[PDB]
C-alpha cells in the first residue's frame, strides 16, 4: 500500500537488442574476404543470390572448428547411398506372387490387423 | 475455468488481527480446588472400561478335537 | 421399425478438407501484431524494446490457434481407420 | 498359480541419459538465474522468495537442459522425450503447480479450511452482528437446516475453496499440451514437407542435387529451428510465472508500513504492575 | 477489482452497491425474500437435479422380480 | 437397432459361463497335445496360457461374492442407488 | 566453522522447502502411475492393450505381428516356468464344476 | 520418416514383477521382523505395519455392494433383441420353414 | 527368468541401410554445430585480448 | 439425500404408480390387439405408438420376453429367440 | 501380539476366496468395524481427558472464554471496549458442548499442571494411543476366536493356521476340501 | 469467472445485512428464547461454532464433516447418474456355499 519504489535501471530493457547486434556484427565480421579467388554465380539477371555470399562466413567457422569440421561429415555418403538404392529401387523386378502375397505396408492387411 | 486471486480476498485480509497478550490481576479464583480424589476414580473407571472390553487370545478353541 | 448402420468412410477425409478451409483464418490476425509492433514503433523507436515483448507475447497465442485449428485435421486421419 | 498377480513393466534406457542432465548443471551453471530473480522480486516480497526462486531455476533449466538434448544430443529418448504429453504435463507442469503449495503450504492450506467455514468479507469490519453470527451461527450467511444437507455441502465448500486455486492447474495444463502441440506439429509438419521434396527430387533427377547448398539450408533450418524453440520456451516460461503471479500469489499481499519506535532502552512488563 | 464474496461499507455502515442497489424496497420485502435464502446457490441446483431423477428412476430391476404384480 | 442398458445375465452367471469356455479352450488344447503326442513338460509349454486363462476366471469367480440381502440394501434396491451395506461411513471408510 | 553443507544432508534438507520440492514431485508421480497406469496397462489381464493401433501405435516399431504373438509366447513360457516351479498339475482346473448361486 | 523421429524403440526388456508374491514376501518379512523383535501391539512398529493392511482388508471383506459398478453389470450397448410381433417374429417362422 | 533369444540377434550391415536425404541431413543440425562451434569457440578465445605494443 | 432417500419416496409414490397403471393398461391393449390381428403390428399401430410413448423400454423389453415365453407355451413358436435378454431366475 | 500374524493370511484367504463368505463371517466382520470406529472416539476422550489432566486455568479459558475462541473473526478491540458485548451476548457466545460443560467443572478441580507443550500432550496422546492399540488389538482377537469357533471354510483355514502350518500348505489343505465337498470335482 | 460477481456480492450483502437488521431489531431476550436454549444443547451448534475456533479446529471440523458426511455426498453424486440408467435385478446370495464341517 503506497511503497514508493523509485525506477531500477537494471529492469529497463535498452541493451538485449544492441548486445544481440552486437553478437551478429561479430558473426558478419568473419565474412571479410579479399578479392583474389573471389568468384560468386549471380543469378539469370545478373543480381546475387542470396546464400551464395554467405557461405565464405560458415566456412570459416568450420576453418576455426576442431572436430566437428572431422566428423560431421561422415554422414554425407548416407545421402549418396540413398541416391543410388532409390534409383536401384524404383525399377527392381520383383515376383508378382510374392507381391500379391506379401504387399509392404498395404491396407485392408488382415495379417497386419486391418 | 476456476477462479484467480485476483478475484479474491488475500491472506491479509483473512487473519487481520495480529497478537495481543491478554493478562489479569490474581484475586485468588484459582485456589481451594475441590474433588481431591477425582483422577484416582477417573483412572480406575478408564481401567474398568478397558477390563470389560479386554479380550485375550484363546487359541485353544483350535484345537483338533475332531 | 427398421435398424441399417452405415459406416461412411469417406468423412475420415472430407473432414479433413473442411477443417483444412479454417487453418488460415487466424494468420490474417497473427500479421496485425507485427504491423500494430511497426507502427507503435514508427510513432516511438524508443519504446520498440517494451513493446518487443507484448509482440513476441502476440505472436505465439495468435499462432497457436491456428495449430489447434490444425491438430484435429491432422488428428482425423492418421489414427482413425 | 493363484497368489502370483503378474505385471509387466517396460525398461529401457534411462540411467545414463538421465545422469548427463544432472551433469551438465554443473556447466550451465544456472545461467537463468538473473531472469528468474528479476521475476520473482517483481511479482512477490517475503522472506521464502528464495525457496520458489531454487525451485523455479531447478525446472527451467531442467527444461532447457532437454530442449538443447533434444535439438543436438540426438539418441534415444532425447528425441521422444520433447515430443511426448507424460514429459509435458508431469515434469514440466507438475513441478510449477506444486512449488507454491510446497513454498507458502502452510497459509494457503490455512486459507483453505478457514474459507470452508464460508462467510461475506467485510472492509472495514466494524459491526457487532456480524461477530454474533459469525460465533453463534458460524457464518454472516442464514445456516438454518443446512444440516440437512451437509453431505453434499462439505464437498461442495472444499471446491468453493480451491475455486481461486483451480485455474493455476488449469493454465499449467493448457501450456504443457500447448508445449507439446507445438513441438510435435511442427516436427511433423516440417518433416513431411521434407519427403514430399524428396520424392519430387528423386523423381527428377534433375534436381536431386543440393539445390540451396550443403551449408546454407542447414545453417537456415538450425536458426529457425532455435529460433522457434526459444520463443516459445520464453513464453512458456514468462506466461508459467505471470499466472503463477496473477493467481497465486497476489493471495500473499502483506504490505507493513514502518511504525517508528519510541521505548527502546524501557519495556512495561507484568512486573512493572503487578 | 469486484472481488468474490466481498462488499465495501461507507460510513454510514451500508453496503455500497456495486452493480445494483436493492435497500430502497421495504425491509418487509427484504425479510420476506431473506428468510428462506442462504449462502448456498450450486448446491440447490444439484438437489433439485436429484429429485428429478429420482422421481424418473428406474424400477425394471423390480418389474423383473415382480413388485407391480 | 441397439440400446444401453442393464446387462442381460448375473455377474456369477457371468463369470461361470466364462470359466466354461475357458475350461473348454483349455480342454480342446489338452486334446489336441494328446493327439500330437506330447509329454508333460510339452503339455506344460503348450496349454500354459489356456490354464493361466482359467485360473484367472477361476480367481474372479472366487473373488465375487453375490450381495447379502438386509433393510438397507432393499432400501437402496427401492431407492435405484449403487450403495454398499457395509459402510459406516461411504466413500471415507476407504481411509477410515 | 559447521555447516550442514558439509556436514548434514538431513538438517540441509530439512531447512530447505526447495530440496523437499523433488521428492513431493517424486511421490506424485509413483501415485499417478500406481493408481492409473499400473492396473490398466502393465498388469498381465491388460498388456494386450500395447497392441492396439489407436492407443499404442507402433509400440513394437511396426503394426503388432498377430500371426507371431510374441506377447502370448513369452508369457506362456514364463507360465510354464512357474507350473514346472510349484509342480502343479495342468488338468486339476479341467475336473472343476463350479455351481450357480440360484434363486 | 517423421514418425519415426516421433518413435522411441529405445527399450532394452521388459521387467515382469508378481506383485502378489512380492506382496506375500513383503508381509512374509513383516512378520519376521516383528517376531524377531518381540514387539509388542502398542509399538509404533505393529502399529504401522499392521494397522493398515487389517483396515483396508476389513473394508474390502465387509463391502455388501447392491450392484457392481457402472461399467461393469449396466450402462452397457445391447443389439435390440427380436420382438414377439410385426417382421422379427415373421423371419423366425420363415427361418424355422426353411430349416424344416 | 532372464532370457536372450537369438531373434534379437541379427545380421548387420551399413550396405543394407536406406540412407538419408539432402533435406533429411540438413534437417539433421549436423551443419549448424560445424558452425556454431568455431563460432563459440572464436567468441571465447577472442574475448580475452593479450597485452600488445601499437606500431 | 437425507431428503432424497427418506422424504421424496412417500411424495413420488403415487405419481410413479398412475404411471405404472397405465402402461400395463396399455401393455394389455397392445397385446390384446395383437392377439387379435395374430401378431400383426400394421391394424394397431394407435396402440402401438401408446405403448411406445407411455411404457419405458425397460419395461417393454421384458414385457417382449414375456410375450416370447407366452407364444412358446401355447405353441405358436419353439425354441424363441432370446440373444439379447435377461436371462435372470 | 500373535493373532494379527495368522490373521494376515487369513484376510488374503479370504480376499480371493470372497465368494465362500458366510453372513455369520460377514457380521463377525462387522462387528469388528465397529469396534475398530468406536476406537477413534475412544481414543479422542482419553486424549481430551489426560491433557485436561495436565491444563492450566489459562490453556482451559482457552477453551472456554469467548475472548480465545473469536480471535479468529472479531477484533480484540471489540472485547477491550467494555459495554460493546452484554453478558448475555458473552453467554451465546461461549460454547456449550459437553468438552466446555466438563473444562467448566474442571475448573473447581484439583489437578498436576504443567506448562503448555510436549509432555500437556504426551500425558494425553499415551492413553489414547494405548486405548486405540487394545481395542484394536482385543478386537482382533475376538474376531479370530469367533473365526476358530465358525464352523466354515475360513474357520476351518484358521483352525489350521493356528496349529502351526505354513500358509501355503493351508491353502492347498484347505483347497484339497473346496475341491471336493463344496465344488464338486469331477 | 463471470461478470454477476457484483450481482451475487450485492444479493449476499443484502441477505447479511438484513439479518443483521432483524437481530438489532428483535434486540435482546434471544437467551430467553425456546431456540436458544434447544441450540444450545443441539449438536449441530456446537460443531458449526466449533468450526470456527482457533487451534486447527476448522481443519477438524471440515475433516470430520468429511469423514461424517461427505462420503456418503460422494456416494449421492455419484448415484445421480446412476438413478436413471436401467439396472438388473440383484442376484441375492443364496447363503449355501461356505458350510464346511470342521475337522
Ligand atoms: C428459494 C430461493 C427464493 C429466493 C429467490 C429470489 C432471490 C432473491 C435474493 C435473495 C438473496 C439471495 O438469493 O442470495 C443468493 C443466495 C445464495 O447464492 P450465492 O451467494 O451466490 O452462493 C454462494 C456461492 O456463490 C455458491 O455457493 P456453493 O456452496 O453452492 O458453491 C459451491 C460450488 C462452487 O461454485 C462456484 O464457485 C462456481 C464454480 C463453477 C461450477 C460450475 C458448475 C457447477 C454445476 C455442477 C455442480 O461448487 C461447485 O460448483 C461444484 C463443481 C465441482 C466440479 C468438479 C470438477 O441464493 C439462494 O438463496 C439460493 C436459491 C436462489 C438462487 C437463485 C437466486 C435468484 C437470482 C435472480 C436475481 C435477479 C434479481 C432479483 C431481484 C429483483 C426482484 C424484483
Ligand atoms: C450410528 C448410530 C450408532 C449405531 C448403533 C449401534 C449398532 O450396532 O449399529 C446398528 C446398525 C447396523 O450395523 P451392523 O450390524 O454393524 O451392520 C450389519 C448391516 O449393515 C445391517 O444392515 P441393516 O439393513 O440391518 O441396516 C439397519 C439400519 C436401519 O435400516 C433402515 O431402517 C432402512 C429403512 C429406512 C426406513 C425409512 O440401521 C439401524 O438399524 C439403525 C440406524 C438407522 O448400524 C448401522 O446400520 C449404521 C447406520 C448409520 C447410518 C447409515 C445409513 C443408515 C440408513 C441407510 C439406509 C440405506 C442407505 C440409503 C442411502 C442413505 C444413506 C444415509
Ligand atoms: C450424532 C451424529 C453426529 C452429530 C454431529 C457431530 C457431533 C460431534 C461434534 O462435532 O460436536 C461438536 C462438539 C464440540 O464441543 P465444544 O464444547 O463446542 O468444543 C469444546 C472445545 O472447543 C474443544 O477444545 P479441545 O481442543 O480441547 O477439544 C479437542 C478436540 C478433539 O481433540 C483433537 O484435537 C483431535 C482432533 C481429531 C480430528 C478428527 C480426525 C482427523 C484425522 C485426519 C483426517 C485426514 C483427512 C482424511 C480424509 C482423506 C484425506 C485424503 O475436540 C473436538 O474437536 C471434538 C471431536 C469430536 C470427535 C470426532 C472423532 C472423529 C474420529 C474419526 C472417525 C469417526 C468414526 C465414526 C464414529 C461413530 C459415528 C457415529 O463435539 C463434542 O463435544 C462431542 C465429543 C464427544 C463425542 C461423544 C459421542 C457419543 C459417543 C457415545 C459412546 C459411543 C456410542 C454409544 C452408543 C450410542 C447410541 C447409538
Ligand atoms: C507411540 C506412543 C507409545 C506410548 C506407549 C506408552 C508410553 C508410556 C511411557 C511414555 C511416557 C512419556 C513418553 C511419551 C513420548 C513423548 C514424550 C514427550 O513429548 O515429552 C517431552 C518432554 C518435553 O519437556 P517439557 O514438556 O517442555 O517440560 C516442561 C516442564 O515441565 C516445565 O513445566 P513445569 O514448570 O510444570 O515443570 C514441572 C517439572 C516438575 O513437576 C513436578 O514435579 C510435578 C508436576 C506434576 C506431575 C506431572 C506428571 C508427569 C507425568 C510424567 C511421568 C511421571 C514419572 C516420571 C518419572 C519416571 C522415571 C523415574 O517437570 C516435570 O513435571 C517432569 C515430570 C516429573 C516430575 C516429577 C513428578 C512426581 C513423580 C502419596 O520431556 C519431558 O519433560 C519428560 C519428563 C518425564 C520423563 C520421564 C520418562 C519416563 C521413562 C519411563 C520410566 C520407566
Ligand atoms: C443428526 C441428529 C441431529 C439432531 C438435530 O437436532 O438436528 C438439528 C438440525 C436442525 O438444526 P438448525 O435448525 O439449527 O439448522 O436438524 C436437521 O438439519 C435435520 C436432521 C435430520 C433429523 C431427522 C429427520
Ligand atoms: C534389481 C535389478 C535386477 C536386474 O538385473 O535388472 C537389470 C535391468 C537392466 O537389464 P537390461 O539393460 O538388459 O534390459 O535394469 C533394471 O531392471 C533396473 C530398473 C530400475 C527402475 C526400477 C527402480
Ligand atoms: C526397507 C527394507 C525392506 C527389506 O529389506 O525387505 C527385505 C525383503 C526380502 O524378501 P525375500 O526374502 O523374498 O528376498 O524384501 C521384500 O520382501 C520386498 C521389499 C520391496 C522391494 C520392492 C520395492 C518396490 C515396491 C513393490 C513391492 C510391493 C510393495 C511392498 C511394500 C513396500
Ligand atoms: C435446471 C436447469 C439446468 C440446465 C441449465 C443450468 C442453468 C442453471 C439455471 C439456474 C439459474 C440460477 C443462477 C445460476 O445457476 O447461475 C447462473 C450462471 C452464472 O453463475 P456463476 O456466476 O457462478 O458462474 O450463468 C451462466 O453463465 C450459466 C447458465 C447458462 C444458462
Ligand atoms: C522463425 C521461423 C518461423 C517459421 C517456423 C517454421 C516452423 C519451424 C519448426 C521448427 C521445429 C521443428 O523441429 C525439428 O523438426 C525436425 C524435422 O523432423 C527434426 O529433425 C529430425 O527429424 C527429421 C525428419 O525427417 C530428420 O530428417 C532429421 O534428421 C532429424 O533431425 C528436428 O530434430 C526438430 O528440431
Ligand atoms: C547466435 O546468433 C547469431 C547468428 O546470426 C546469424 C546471422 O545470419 C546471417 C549471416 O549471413 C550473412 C548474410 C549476409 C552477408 C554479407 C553477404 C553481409 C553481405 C556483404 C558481405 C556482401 C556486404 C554475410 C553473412
Amino acid at each position: 500500500a503506497a511503497p514508493a519504489e523509485k525506477p531500477d535501471p537494471a529492469l529497463d530493457a535498452t541493451k538485449a537488442l544492441p548486445k544481440a547486434l552486437e553478437e551478429v556484427e561479430f558473426f558478419q565480421s568473419y565474412a571479410v574476404r579479399r578479392k583474389t579467388g573471389f568468384h560468386l554465380f549471380n543469378r539469370a539477371t545478373g543480381s546475387p543470390t542470396i546464400v551464395g555470399p554467405m557461405f565464405y562466413n560458415l566456412y570459416n567457422f568450420v576453418r576455426i572448428g576442431r572436430v566437428s569440421k572431422y566428423v560431421c561429415w561422415l554422414s554425407l555418403p548416407l545421402v549418396f547411398q540413398r541416391m543410388w538404392m532409390k534409383n536401384r529401387a524404383t525399377g527392381m523386378e520383383y515376383d508378382i506372387d510374392l507381391e500379391n502375397y506379401a504387399p509392404f505396408e498395404a491396407k485392408k492387411n488382415p495379417m497386419h490387423g486391418h | 475455468m476456476g477462479g484467480k486471486a485476483s478475484e479474491a480476498v488475500t491472506i491479509a485480509f483473512r487473519f487481520p488481527h495480529r497478537t495481543t497478550f491478554l493478562v489479569k490481576q490474581n484475586v485468588g479464583q484459582k485456589l481451594n480446588k475441590g474433588h481431591q480424589t477425582f483422577w484416582q476414580l477417573v483412572a480406575g473407571g478408564w481401567l474398568f472400561f478397558l477390563l470389560i472390553n479386554r479380550t485375550s487370545f484363546k487359541p485353544k478353541l483350535a484345537a483338533p478335537k475332531v | 421399425a427398421i435398424a441399417y448402420e452405415v459406416t461412411v468412410n469417406g468423412a475420415n477425409l472430407i473432414g479433413a478438407g473442411m477443417a483444412a478451409s479454417g487453418v488460415g483464418v487466424p494468420a490474417i490476425g497473427v500479421a496485425m501484431c507485427f504491423s500494430s509492433y511497426m507502427l507503435a514503433a514508427a510513432r516511438q523507436p524508443n519504446m520498440s524494446a517494451k513493446l518487443l515483448p507484448y509482440c513476441i507475447l502476440g505472436f505465439a497465442l495468435s499462432e497457436a490457434l491456428a495449430l489447434f485449428t490444425l491438430l484435429i485435421a491432422l488428428l482425423e486421419l492418421f489414427v482413425f481407420s | 498359480m493363484l497368489n502370483s498377480n503378474i505385471y509387466i513393466i517396460i525398461y529401457g534406457g534411462i540411467i545414463m541419459y538421465s545422469i548427463m542432465i544432472i551433469i551438465q548443471m554443473f556447466l550451465y551453471n544456472f545461467s537463468n538465474k538473473i531472469y528468474i530473480e528479476v521475476e520473482i522480486n517483481k511479482y512477490i516480497l517475503s522472506k521464502n522468495n528464495i525457496d520458489i526462486y531454487w525451485i523455479i531455476c531447478n525446472c527451467t533449466i531442467i527444461i532447457i537442459i532437454t530442449t538443447l538434448n533434444h535439438i543436438i544430443n540426438k539418441i534415444g529418448i532425447y528425441n521422444m522425450i520433447e515430443y511426448n504429453i507424460c514429459y509435458w504435463l508431469i515434469g514440466t507442469g507438475l513441478g510449477l503447480y506444486i512449488s507454491p503449495f510446497i513454498v507458502f503450504g502452510y497459509k494457503f492450506f490455512v486459507y483453505i479450511m478457514d474459507l470452508n467455514n464460508y462467510s461475506l468479507n467485510i472492509y472495514h469490519n466494524n459491526n457487532k452482528m456480524n461477530d454474533i453470527q459469525q460465533i453463534y451461527n458460524g457464518t454472516n450467511y442464514n445456516d438454518t437446516m443446512i444440516f440437512f444437507i451437509k453431505d453434499i455441502n462439505n464437498i461442495f465448500t472444499i471446491y468453493r475453496s480451491i475455486n481461486f486455486f483451480m485455474n493455476w492447474l488449469y493454465q499449467m495444463i493448457y501450456y504443457g499440451v500447448r508445449m507439446w502441440l507445438v513441438f510435435v506439429l511442427h516436427s511433423f509438419s516440417l518433416g513431411s514437407f521434407g519427403e514430399l521434396i524428396t520424392v519430387i527430387t528423386d523423381n527428377n533427377l534433375i534436381f536431386n542435387v543440393f539445390y540451396i547448398g550443403l551449408l546454407g539450408l542447414g545453417f537456415i533450418l538450425y536458426l529457425i529451428v532455435i529460433f522457434y524453440l526459444g520463443i516459445q520456451i520464453y513464453v512458456y516460461i514468462s506466461f508459467s510465472l505471470s499466472f503463477l503471479h496473477s493467481t497465486i500469489l497476489l493471495f500473499l499481499v502483506n504490505y507493513i508500513p514502518h511504525y517508528n519506535n519510541k521505548s527502546i532502552f524501557n519495556t512495561f512488563t507484568n512486573k512493572s504492575i503487578y | 477489482g469486484e472481488l468474490s464474496e466481498y462488499v465495501e461499507v461507507n460510513e454510514k455502515g451500508m453496503p455500497k452497491p456495486q452493480a445494483l442497489s436493492l435497500w430502497n424496497m421495504p425491509y418487509a420485502k427484504r425479510r420476506a425474500l431473506t428468510k428462506f435464502a442462504r449462502g448456498v446457490r450450486w448446491q440447490f441446483i444439484v438437489l433439485f437435479i436429484a429429485l428429478y431423477n429420482f422421481k424418473n428412476r428406474d424400477d425394471s430391476h423390480l418389474l423383473r422380480r415382480g413388485a407391480y404384480n | 437397432s441397439s440400446y444401453t442398458g442393464a446387462a442381460l445375465a448375473p455377474k456369477s452367471e457371468r463369470l461361470r459361463l466364462a470359466f466354461e469356455e475357458k475350461q473348454k479352450d483349455h480342454q480342446k488344447c489338452i486334446e489336441e497335445a494328446k493327439g500330437k503326442g506330447l509329454k508333460k513338460d510339452e503339455l506344460i509349454d503348450a496349454c500354459a496360457w489356456t490354464h493361466r486363462k482359467t485360473i484367472l476366471a477361476l480367481k474372479d469367480w472366487f473373488a465375487y461374492r453375490p450381495p447379502f440381502q438386509d433393510r438397507r440394501s432393499k432400501w437402496a434396491e427401492y431407492c435405484s442407488i449403487r450403495h454398499d451395506s457395509g459402510s459406516w461411513l461411504g466413500w471415507s471408510q476407504k481411509f477410515f | 566453522v559447521y555447516t550442514n553443507w558439509q556436514s548434514s544432508y538431513t538438517r540441509l534438507f530439512v531447512s530447505k522447502p526447495w530440496m523437499w520440492h523433488p521428492l513431493a514431485w517424486m511421490t506424485l508421480s509413483v501415485g499417478i502411475w500406481w493408481k492409473f497406469g499400473k492396473e490398466s496397462l502393465c498388469n498381465e489381464r491388460s498388456f494386450y492393450i500395447h497392441t492396439h493401433p489407436k492407443w499404442a501405435p507402433h509400440k513394437f516399431h511396426t503394426v503388432y505381428n498377430w500371426s507371431r504373438d510374441p506377447i502370448k509366447w513369452t508369457l506362456a513360457e514364463q507360465y510354464a516356468s512357474i507350473i514346472r516351479n510349484t509342480n502343479t498339475d495342468i488338468e486339476a482346473v479341467l475336473k472343476i464344476k463350479l455351481p450357480a448361486n440360484a434363486n | 520418416s517423421p514418425n519415426e523421429h516421433l518413435m522411441f524403440f529405445d527399450f532394452s526388456s521388459w521387467l515382469l514383477v508378481d506383485f502378489g508374491k512380492r506382496w506375500e514376501r513383503w508381509v512374509s518379512f513383516k512378520k519376521s521382523f516383528l517376531t524377531t523383535t518381540r514387539s509388542p501391539y502398542w509399538s509404533p512398529q505393529f502399529f504401522l505395519l499392521t494397522f493398515f493392511q487389517l483396515r483396508n482388508s476389513n473394508v474390502k471383506l465387509c463391502e455388501n455392494w447392491n450392484w457392481a459398478p457402472k461399467g461393469d453389470d449396466f450402462n452397457l450397448l445391447h443389439n435390440s433383441a427380436a420382438e414377439p410381433f410385426g417382421r422379427d417374429l415373421k423371419a423366425h417362422l420363415e427361418r424355422e420353414a426353411g430349416a424344416k | 527368468p532372464s532370457t536372450s533369444p537369438a531373434d534379437k540377434d541379427v545380421p548387420m550391415s551399413i550396405l543394407h541401410t536406406h540412407g538419408l536425404s539432402y533435406v533429411n541431413w540438413c534437417m539433421s543440425l549436423a551443419p549448424g554445430l560445424l558452425v556454431f562451434e568455431g563460432f563459440f569457440r572464436a567468441r571465447y578465445y577472442r574475448s580475452r585480448v593479450p597485452p600488445s605494443r601499437t606500431v | 439425500s437425507l431428503p432424497t432417500f427418506f422424504l421424496a419416496p412417500p411424495l413420488t409414490e403415487p405419481f410413479r404408480a398412475r404411471h405404472r397403471r397405465k402402461c400395463i393398461e396399455k401393455k394389455d391393449t397392445f397385446f390384446q390387439c395383437l392377439d387379435k390381428n395374430k401378431n400383426e403390428t400394421e391394424p394397431c399401430e394407435v396402440e402401438a405408438s401408446g405403448y411406445s410413448q407411455e411404457c419405458p423400454d425397460s419395461w417393454r423389453r421384458y414385457f417382449n420376453e414375456q410375450r416370447w415365453k407366452a407364444l412358446e407355451l401355447k405353441g405358436e413358436v419353439k425354441h424363441a429367440n432370446l440373444k439379447n435378454t435377461q436371462q435372470h431366475f | 501380539t500373535h493373532a494379527e500374524l495368522h490373521l494376515f493370511d487369513l484376510d488374503e484367504f479370504m480376499q480371493t476366496y470372497k465368494r465362500l463368505q458366510t453372513r455369520q463371517d460377514w457380521l463377525i466382520e462387522n462387528k469388528c468395524k465397529k469396534s475398530r470406529l468406536f476406537s477413534y472416539v475412544a481414543a479422542v476422550i482419553a486424549f481430551t481427558v489426560g491433557k485436561s489432566a495436565t491444563m492450566s486455568d489459562e490453556a482451559i479459558l482457552a477453551k472456554i472464554d469467548p475472548y480465545v475462541t473469536s480471535e479468529v473473526r472479531v477484533q480484540r478491540g471489540a472485547w477491550w471496549r467494555s459495554g460493546y458485548f452484554t453478558k448475555e451476548e458473552v453467554e451465546m457466545m461461549t460454547p456449550k458442548g459437553p468438552i466446555a460443560r466438563y473444562y467448566k467443572f474442571l475448573l473447581g478441580v484439583r489437578r498436576f499442571p504443567l506448562k503448555h507443550g510436549a509432555l500437556s500432550w504426551a500425558c494425553g496422546f499415551v492413553p489414547a494411543w494405548l486405548t486405540f492399540t487394545s481395542l484394536n488389538h482385543w478386537a482382533q482377537n475376538r474376531r479370530l476366536n469367533r473365526y476358530l469357533t465358525q464352523e466354515s471354510v475360513f474357520g476351518e483355514m484358521a483352525r489350521e493356521l493356528v496349529r502351526g502350518k505354513t500358509a501355503d500348505e493351508a491353502t492347498t489343505s484347505v483347497m484339497a476340501r473346496v475341491e471336493k465337498e463344496i465344488l464338486g470335482v469331477h | 469467472s463471470s461478470p454477476l460477481v457484483p450481482v451475487w456480492n450485492d444479493l449476499r450483502a443484502l441477505q447479511v445485512f438484513t439479518s443483521q437488521e432483524y437481530m438489532q431489531k428483535r434486540g435482546p431476550g434471544f437467551t430467553n428464547t425456546l431456540e436458544y436454549k434447544l441450540s444450545c444443547l443441539n449438536p449441530v451448534k456446537w460443531y458449526d461454532m466449533m468450526k470456527v475456533m482457533p487451534g486447527g479446529k476448522a481443519f477438524v471440523g471440515t475433516a470430520l464433516g468429511l469423514a461424517l458426511f461427505g462420503g456418503w455426498g460422494v456416494e449421492f453424486v455419484k448415484n445421480i447418474s446412476v438413478m436413471t440408467k436401467e439396472k438388473p435385478p440383484i442376484d441375492w446370495n443364496n447363503e449355501k456355499l461356505g458350510h464346511l464341517t470342521r475337522s
